[PDB]
């Protein structure tokens, strides 16, 4: 092989952050299980990776345990209940970037404490302020800046962080943001660590750092009011699952389009001799370049939070639907996207 | 967004993908409090038909509501083979998270690379809108001129995700790789 795995033969966490990951392979070694070193690894990456780790955010998690139980934890952020249809909207009726973006009015109610919480409680066997603690060290004591972290300080953290007095106060140093080497110490974070990992996740929902907020809101014309912190509430839900040749592939359902679409395009690959044409061919690509185009043309016009709208999420993951997708693929000829509309799912309900 | 993957010594497993949308969501920390603000709103349809940071549409279904969850792309995966965990990956990527992670599904079924060779490998991506067939560095120029004369609109861009990956092996061996495209990252165990 030219490239190689890296081996183990007790436990193993892969992160974006070589911190973040020795915190989650330490917290096994104590005893924690997945979903324990889980919610470690995103704490400490919401301390060393902000860029993207986060408590001010959301996401997804799949956790299958060792019996075979699959689920996911839906802690998507929720829009504000003053949130309205048009709110991005210019007075000429077209969506402002900025608006959606950069201002307060783009945030919705961040969900992450609530789901690690969620999975911990009922998964998990350590307490909330055991899979804190080695986050909120390093936000009270600091660690040194490295490269990804100064080039995305420099590149992205430029366009917005020195514009707001809070963040710049944070991430910025003598003008400029923090190089590789400075020490990055976050005592605010710290002390909304130390206060979640105290009161636990209420803190974040209806405590001070629910105060704090909803006054950064309040002040800048955004929208998440205290309502919205303790209204929010992070969600189980059954994986979105398929079988291609034999092995079964389980991934997140809406509000996450991803799972859907990963199957749907599985089932259409299945029909073509995939191993035969190989990596890096022509061919491949191409049966895999149309078979794409067919999902994110569905994913356009049934995908939503499913608690709002009835998603098929049966018809596009059905196999005879798939099946006459693949027999519209040409593996020598494209079909432009203009030729392609959202499927007529009705026979595969 | 991120994304990791944990297994541990009794092979439970864990995927996560958790994100401010941007890098850095909006840069606005709430108050005092030194948390970082999303922009996850941008992930709704802001206006049917107009494509929104990652050139995604959409209309009704994800129209902005309140109390709505915005559609997100984010894929946290698990493969199972012979009725265990096998391949735990996931990755950022917005709108390319969904081929990314076909890819490493397609790699490590079809092509039985192993979860590093599967990681290395170039990507490509199409999403029916911009009509593009995205790539990256690193496909044959071979194999580029017959996709071209199959009419594929190829476009040369940016490295696409960073998956974050574990395979299970048969005798309960873990093998993990984390992405060349991102600089210092870890996959580590014991
Ligand atoms: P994420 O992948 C955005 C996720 C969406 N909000 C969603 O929920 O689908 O963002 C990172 C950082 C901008 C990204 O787009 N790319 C990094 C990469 O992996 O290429
Ligand atoms: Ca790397």
């Amino acid at each position: 092989d030219v490239f190689h795995p890296v081996r183990a033969k007790q436990g193993m966490v892969a992160s974006v952050d070589a911190t973040a990951t020795q915190v989650g392979v330490d917290i096994l070694k104590e005893g924690g299980n997945a979903v324990d070193a889980a919610v470690a690894v995103g704490y400490a990456l919401a301390v060393t990776h902000p860029q993207a780790g986060n408590l001010g955010g959301g996401g997804f998690m799949l956790i299958r345990s060792k019996n075979g139980n699959t689920t996911a934890i839906d802690f998507r952020e929720m829009a504000p209940a003053k949130a309205t249809r048009d709110m991005f909207l210019d007075d000429q009726g077209n969506p402002d970037s900025k608006k959606s973006l950069t201002s307060h009015l783009a945030s919705g109610t961040p969900g992450t404490v609530a789901g690690f919480s969620l999975a911990l409680d009922k998964y998990g066997t350590m307490p909330l302020n055991k899979v804190v603690q080695p986050a909120f060290k390093l936000a009270r004591d600091g660690f040194i800046v490295n490269d990804a972290l100064a080039d995305d300080l420099k590149t992205y953290g430029s366009e917005v962080l020195p514009n707001h007095e809070n963040s710049k106060a944070i991430f910025w140093k003598e003008g400029e943001p923090l190089k590789k080497g400075d020490t990055l110490v976050q005592a605010n974070l710290a002390k909304s660590l130390e206060m979640i990992a105290e009161n636990g996740p209420d803190e974040f929902y209806k405590g001070t750092i629910a105060e704090q907020i909803a006054q950064e809101m309040q002040k800048n014309g955004g929208l998440i009011t205290k309502e919205d912190l303790a209204a929010y509430k992070a969600v189980e839900r059954t994986p979105i699952s398929g079988d291609y040749r034999g092995y079964q592939v389980y991934s997140m359902p809406p509000p996450s389009s991803g799972g859907i679409h990963i199957v749907q395009i599985l089932n259409i690959l299945e029909n073509f001799d995939m191993k035969k044409y190989g990596f890096g061919s022509a061919d491949a690509m191409q049966i895999m370049a149309e078979a794409e185009k067919y999902a994110y043309a569905d994913r356009s016009e049934y995908l939503g939070d499913p608690d709002f709208v009835k998603v098929p999420w049966q018809a596009l993951t059905n196999k005879a639907y798939a099946k006459s997708i693949a027999d519209q693929i040409d593996i020598n000829k494209a079909k432009p996207s203009s030729e392609i509309r959202p499927g007529k799912l009705a026979p595969y309900e | 967004t991120t994304h990791y993957s944990v297994v541990d010594k009794d092979g439970n497993a864990v995927a996560v993908t958790y994100t401010l949308n941007t890098t850095f969501g909006t840069g606005i920390v709430a108050g005092e409090s030194g948390i970082l603000l999303n922009n996850q709103m941008d992930d709704f349809s802001a206006k049917p038909g107009v494509p929104n940071v990652y050139g995604l549409v959409g209309g009704d279904a994800n129209a902005v509501g309140p109390n709505k969850r915005p559609l997100s792309s984010m894929s946290p995966t698990i493969v199972v083979k012979d009725g265990k965990t096998w391949l735990v990956t996931g990755s950022p990527g917005g709108s390319r998270i969904i081929t990314t992670v076909l890819q490493m599904v397609v790699n490590s079924i079809d092509y039985g690379l192993n979860v590093a060779e599967a990681t290395n490998a170039p990507r490509f991506h199409h999403q029916w809108l911009p009509d593009e067939l995205r790539v990256e560095k690193g496909f044959s120029p071979d194999t580029l001129k017959l996709l071209e004369a199959k009419g594929q609109k190829v476009a040369l861009k940016e490295a696409m995700g960073s998956t974050q990956s574990i395979m299970v092996g048969p005798d309960g061996e873990l093998y993990g790789a984390s992405d060349p495209r991102s600089v210092d990252d870890l996959t580590a165990g014991y």
